């Protein structure tokens, strides 16, 4: 929970913690986007058919 | 400010509950040479 | 090569030398002299007893 990290740590290490969280969530978003892109290619092929 | 302290092998444990903890008295005191908080920042303890 | 150098000089007690650093708390940092969290530069301190 980002709010807990902001409420429990000062910026010097809150920045590291939020950096880890941001990296994880960005990786999840990129994975989801790639999955969506591949499935959209599938659906485009089916739509052309 | 206990008169006697326990030996390290027999460290004493005191339970704190149902009270208001004004941590300023601790972190504004000059009587401490080491004050290191892990997982928390002492200023924010006043809000926790 | 630097933009413009600044030398801040003063005197403290040994126990408070730790307070002259980014992200520190205590009497000196809060009320006397506070470095920025992203401070760039050098701190030099020596005994003057």
């Amino acid at each position: 929970v980002l709010n807990d990290i902001l409420s429990r740590l000062d910026p010097p290490e809150a920045e590291v913690q939020i950096d880890r969280l941001i990296t994880g969530r960005l990786q999840s978003l990129q994975t989801y986007v790639t999955q969506q892109l591949i499935r959209a290619a599938e659906i485009r092929a089916s739509a052309n058919l | 400010n206990a008169t006697r302290f326990a030996s390290v092998y027999a460290w004493n444990r005191k339970r704190i509950s149902n009270c208001v903890a004004d941590y300023s008295v601790l972190y504004n005191s000059a009587s401490f040479s080491t004050f290191k908080c892990y997982g928390v920042s002492p200023t924010k303890l006043n809000d926790l | 090569c630097f933009t413009n150098v600044y030398a801040d000089s003063f005197v403290i007690r040994g126990d408070e030398v730790r307070q002259i650093a980014p992200g520190q708390t205590g009497k000196i940092a809060d009320y006397n002299y506070k470095l920025p969290d992203d401070f760039t530069g050098c701190v030099i301190a020596w005994n003057s007893n």
